[PDB]
């Protein structure tokens, strides 16, 4: 594994620890987060949550300005507070996001928190649920992944409450799209499952209505993750954007937690769905081996005719791009270079990257990347075939020559690609067609054997 | 009389940041404060410092690495988000630096890694010799000398030049403070530090265009037609060399005066540059501003014949817009100078009635113009809040809103359709030919049949369903007359979708040809 | 209107009248055509279904030699059926095809029928239920687009038998791909209403299973097709695929048949569903409101950025064609080229094509085109954004640099195309987002104010 050399960014693949925090508050129902800081910190999010989506989504700002920097600002946390929850009457839960300025100066946002609730929410607010909660997302520290993984945590930590058992699990999807979560929710209404789904972000799709006008929301509830507590047993898609949140539910609730995989392609959806039927009891029925079987047929369609020795790089969410690189490797493609974009340390210790170490001979892996690595290696020659990656890597692809699928967040430069799953065997068959009909379209603009598309 | 909304009772401050304008009232009766302090939580649209001075200002210099000395997360945030185009191969919109810090240098100090973060970027891109480095938040506080860092990069070099902004996010209310920060330090650190190589005999400073969409080559191109050397362009398509010969122009030509007039007041004031504030958008706005510009060089005749040229050519196809847009209401949202800007303009030339107007962050002087440009009855805002503006939308009825991408999406929800008022759709909408394309994004949204189709409900028991299909042209001649609709002179738009190309593609064939003369 | 001056062809749009009766064909429950005549008019039909679905289906051929064309070739029929009957047990139905040749030469099929049944299945085969019919499709007419018409209406003729009434409808649905029926029946089943679906090729699509193989196979069976009679009403969605069948059952039957339009974008998908609601008396319910609205907020983020006045050439099946002409003058994009590939009279007579010439200001309608009509356009200096049309085309897209999307049938040269609906609310989401993608990676190839798909 290669660790980036360069101490700079050129091109950076994610963002701060906030916006993830962020991302996370909007898939909950009835929660309006105040991000803690400067202006920009909460409205280049909401823009770059709109370029994904095209959708708007309410997250406030304390606006902190020079004043409240010298003079401390938990005085603009306290207005915000109020001005928030008198102007929405709606709002039940009111996450406190930190950001870099806040966490250098020290703003007590814990401590302000118990004051609030002794003080102002019963003067001013009487009867009304509203539920206080900080994140600390200091950015210089980890990435947006990172900020996704703790506010997670700190959603399931706030409400997580000990009652009658239920048969439920919890699924705490990662940071998916609204496509993926409909894929999901699929699988285990096939295998009669009952989830507390963490988040609930179908509704991020709204519609275009003719009279009642409905915005873009997200659907899990106080009471979904008031019920994780009570769950059968966790399963955390993303290592690195769940896995806290279930450690802390087994740990204080004694909830058995399952990490991974995530289910990208055919073989980690099976092993997805193996530990459903482990943990709920319920077998996997005949209408999921004719769904898996479908998929497969468009994948020997197009497998080792089209998709084999095709030289891909990968960069994504850190879950869903290494369950990417062992898709394209069972679909018998050659990944050249996965860019994981952050400075975790736990990807060296990953057991599937250790196995890609193992048997993907040809594959570099750049951990704390940034796009000049692979723009930089293309270069000093290195020569692709594809690109999986989101959006903000797209010169790349267009000044260089290679088509690129577009996964992960944000993918702004495509049409609707948030409503296609990555995962389960739908996402799969959609996966892999893409990538076909993206090398076709390639291969016609470039004439490169475009006669070949007619009895494959 | 002060506008306040239902909304915003729990807020009283906020009652002096609207006007509704009434007859026999004057700018002296009353008018929307600004330039102030947000309330927190409001979900108000307001940037940060470093937004106005590096996402707005700094960014659109074509041939600079712009590094932020500050954590990943200020450069992603700003990058691909702006449509500044250059003539450099968008080197500006594809590169994007960051020092990176973390935790140890947040405790222990940033400045070797800037350092260190400078040198790889020059060695990374060794065709490019000038920098600019932004504070962020992080780095502004714990109090990094950049100044010092950027000093010893350059001796360190010997051919590079660098650039300080020192405009954290938190050091202003708005993007406003990022304004007038990066005008400031670019004319005390950069302004007379280089000589022209030659001196035409009309030269001007383009100041205050960002090239939108190539919004600065479309006037390139008007300015090359009158002969009128453009010295330096702050800072759309702009060189960094060229703007420090800004204190060698005849005459600045000040387009946005919200973000560079500061600037134009301080050139006037040191080197006696004239500043001439002119209108690009619009075509009597637009034609006047030729006209004075080609007065002032005594080469008037020039101006004259591009605008008989321009008129003869694009106002009988945005008279057929004029015609079937004629009563339609706007509400005009963008951030700061497009709002007068075009107030008067649109009113005038496209037949729409502008029904409200907010800045995000424009002082007063933005309010007073635009409360003069626009008519009686319309609603002016400062620093608006996404409630403020539902409620302003089931008051005011608008046919369209011209507003941001997110703020669009979230009007998109209520029923309305938008323009891009920032990045422009099927830009650029300055010019002539500008102004038509305008005014088609207009009409195609406002008469698009998806529009009357979404606003039909299927469950209905007697609902309107039809079949087949319909056009925006059969919408909009509904409401026009029959020596409108049959009219021999009007026509539809008739231009490329790439209108810069061709642009483009004629402003480089004049550099080549003035450059074989000089050189001759 | 324009007819094509030229009387020979270059590159057909269409083939033959004999591909489309076999097309129709396959889509019925345990049903093997025999095509009476040369070999290569089965086996290069059997190739182009394959092109278009990767899969193979069972077609015969009573395989005439030149013997067969200078005597009687007959014989060769009654020994087509006998050695199909024998070697498949499970076969019901068994329509005889013929072609020009045997056309051409009077080869009396229908004659020949009545002593099958008199001596040859009563014999060799008692008690088994077969069903002979004949589909009389002289090459020298029409094209399979009549082809595909006359034998949905021999099918509904040899078997529809009046009995006790019934509450379905008849749905034909003309030429579509398997998602085109999956999401018509999805419209069916939120609506609550029951139909004799003509045809069910949803099992086109057949899974890869572990261990039971399972074939691609048509699901009309023979009881379908006898219910037809006692339907409320017939809704024919194409004109041209269709009309001859349900005219049959209204003329036979006094069955009410309800012609077009084809649900092609949200405005021809809602009158649909008004035709279905008056045939059955059964509301609109609010689940289509919301899935209508969903579509409609995919083509309001693209609409008047991005397809509004783009240039298209349109070529399909005629319906398809026409309905997809409409839909994108309804997105107010400007067809330039509309392609009607067959002599067929009745296209200067279609209601949908005098709206066409009235309110379509720069259309042009070639009736009986080739593809050499658009190619030659493009020569002389027709200039488009986008092609919509299937897969033969291919070379004008790639040599003249339009792009296509990939509409009809055979659409061989991408992956899955017949797995995406172009009919309905989910159609019309697929078809625009399709559109805007094609447009989006092509500004990409050529460089084309590519920097604009950031903030739209
Ligand atoms: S890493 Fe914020 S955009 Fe910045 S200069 Fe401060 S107001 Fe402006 Fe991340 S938390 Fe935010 S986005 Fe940056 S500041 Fe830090
Ligand atoms: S065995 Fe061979 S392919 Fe057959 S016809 Fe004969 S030469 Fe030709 Fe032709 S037009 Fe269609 S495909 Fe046939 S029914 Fe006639």
């Amino acid at each position: 594994v290669t660790q980036k050399a360069r101490e700079g960014t050129i091109n950076p693949i994610f963002t701060c620890q906030p916006a993830g925090a962020q991302f996370a508050s909007i898939g909950i129902k009835d929660c309006i987060g105040i991000v803690h800081g400067g202006q920009g910190c909460v409205m280049f999010v909401r823009l770059l949550i709109s370029q994904h989506m095209k959708e708007s989504f309410e997250i406030a700002s304390s606006s902190v300005h020079e004043d409240g920097a010298v003079f401390g600002a938990l005085d603009r946390v306290e207005t915000a507070v109020e001005v928030l929850l008198t102007r929405y009457p709606d709002v039940k839960v009111v996450p406190i996001i930190t950001t870099c300025s806040t966490e250098i100066i020290g703003d007590d946002v814990d401590g302000l928190l118990s004051k609030l609730e002794d003080e102002l929410l019963p003067t001013k607010f009487p009867g009304r649920e509203v539920h206080l909660l900080t994140v600390h997302c200091p950015s210089f520290v980890g990435s947006m992944i990172t900020g996704y993984d703790k506010a997670v945590h700190d959603f399931v930590k706030k409400f997580a409450t000990k009652d009658e058992p239920s048969d439920k699990i919890n699924l705490i999807t990662g940071w998916v799209n609204p496509g993926d979560v409909k894929e999901l929710k699929h699988l285990l209404e096939v295998m009669e499952v009952k989830a507390n789904v963490l988040f609930e972000v179908e509704s991020f799709d709204s519609p275009l209505m003719p009279d009642l006008e409905h915005h873009s929301h997200g659907s899990t509830t106080i009471e979904d993750l008031r019920d994780t507590a009570n769950a059968k047993g966790t399963i955390a898609l993303n290592r690195y954007e769940g896995m806290k949140a279930a450690d802390y539910l087994k740990k204080k609730f004694k909830v058995p937690a399952v990490i991974g995989p995530t289910p990208v392609g055919i073989r980690n959806t099976d092993a997805f769905l193996k530990a459903v039927s482990e943990m709920t009891g319920q077998p996997i029925p005949a209408q999921l081996v004719k769904e898996r079987g479908l998929a497969l047929d468009a994948i020997a369609d197009i497998g080792h005719m089209f998709l084999a020795d095709k030289r891909v790089a990968i960069y994504a969410n850190p879950d869903l791009a290494i369950g990417l690189t062992e898709f394209c490797l069972d679909l018998e493609m050659k990944p050249k270079l996965l860019l994981l974009g952050d400075d975790n340390s736990g990807y060296v210790k990953d057991p599937r990257v250790l196995a890609l170490q193992e048997n993907a001979p040809d594959l570099e892996i750049v951990t704390n990347a940034d796009f000049w690595d692979l723009e930089s290696r293309i270069q000093q020659g290195l020569e692709l075939d594809l690109i999986l990656g989101h959006s903000k890597g797209r010169f790349i692809s267009i000044d260089y020559k290679v088509p690129m699928v577009r996964v992960g967040f944000p993918t702004y430069d495509r049409a609707g690609m948030y409503r296609h799953p990555v995962l389960g065997y739908g996402g799969a068959m959609f996966l892999a067609e893409t990538m076909a009909n993206t090398l076709f379209a390639d291969m016609e603009a470039k004439k490169n054997k475009e006669w070949i598309l007619n009895v494959w | 009389p002060y506008h306040e909304f239902e909304v915003s009772k729990c807020i009283p401050e906020r009652r002096e940041h609207a006007v509704m304008k009434a007859a026999g009232e004057d700018l002296t009766s009353c008018l929307p404060k600004g330039y102030l302090n947000t309330i927190p939580g409001t979900i108000s649209e307001r940037g940060c410092a470093y937004c106005g001075a590096k996402h707005v200002i700094g960014t659109p210099m074509k041939d600079v690495i712009h590094i932020s000395h500050g954590p990943n997360g200020c450069t992603y945030d700003t990058w691909q988000t702006k449509r500044y185009i250059s003539d450099n191969d968008n080197f500006q919109l594809k590169y994007t630096f960051a020092t990176d810090v973390k935790e140890k240098h947040v405790v222990f100090g940033a400045e070797g890694l800037l350092k260190k973060s400078m040198h790889e970027a020059f060695d990374a891109f060794p065709n490019i010799k000038r920098m600019t480095v932004y504070q962020t938040c992080t780095t502004a506080l714990i109090g990094d000398d950049v100044d010092a860092i950027a000093k010893e990069v350059m001796e360190e070099r010997g051919d590079v030049d660098v650039f300080v902004c020192n405009s954290p996010g938190f050091a202003g209310p708005s993007q406003s403070g990022g304004h007038h920060k990066i005008n400031i330090a670019w004319l005390n650190q950069k302004v007379g530090t280089v000589e022209p190589d030659y001196l035409g005999e009309h030269v001007i400073n383009y100041v205050g265009e960002y090239n939108i969409q190539g919004d600065q080559e479309v006037m390139i191109d008007y300015f090359n037609r009158m002969g009128i050397q453009v010295l330096s362009t702050f800072t759309g398509n702009g060189s960094y060399d060229s703007l420090r010969m800004m204190h060698r122009a005849h005459l600045n030509v000040l387009e946005c005066a919200r973000s560079a007039e500061y600037i134009c007041d301080e050139l006037r004031a040191r080197y006696g540059i004239p500043r001439l504030d002119i209108d690009g958008f619009g075509f009597e706005p637009l034609a006047n501003s030729l006209r004075k510009v080609a007065l002032f060089f005594g080469i008037e005749d020039k101006a004259e014949a591009i605008i008989a040229e321009e008129y003869a050519k694009w106002k009988p196809q945005l008279d057929w817009y004029k015609e079937r847009l004629k009563g339609k209401k706007v509400c005009l949202w963008p951030g700061g100078s497009k709002l007068w800007h075009w107030a008067h303009a649109i009113e005038e030339e496209m037949g729409l009635k502008v029904v409200s107007v907010y800045t995000k962050f424009g002082h007063q002087g933005d309010m007073e113009k635009g409360v003069s440009r626009c008519g009686e009855g319309a609603l002016a805002i400062d620093d608006p809040n996404e409630l403020e503006s539902v409620e302003a939308i089931e008051m005011l009825k608008p046919d369209i809103i011209f507003t941001g991408k997110r703020p669009g999406e979230f009007v998109k929800k209520h029923g309305v359709p938008y323009l891009n008022a920032h990045a422009y759709h099927n830009g650029p909408y300055k010019g002539f030919e500008g102004w038509v394309r305008f005014a088609r994004d207009i009409y195609n949204a406002i008469y698009s049949p998806m529009r009357q189709l979404a606003a039909l409900d299927i469950s209905a028991p007697d609902a309107a369903i039809t079949s087949g299909f319909r056009t925006a042209k059969m919408n909009a001649d509904l409401t026009v007359s029959d020596e409108v609709k049959f009219s021999e002179v009007l026509h539809e738009y008739t231009g490329k979708y790439d209108s810069i190309a061709e642009i483009r593609a004629r402003n480089q064939a004049y550099a080549a040809e003035q450059k074989a003369l000089r050189d001759a």
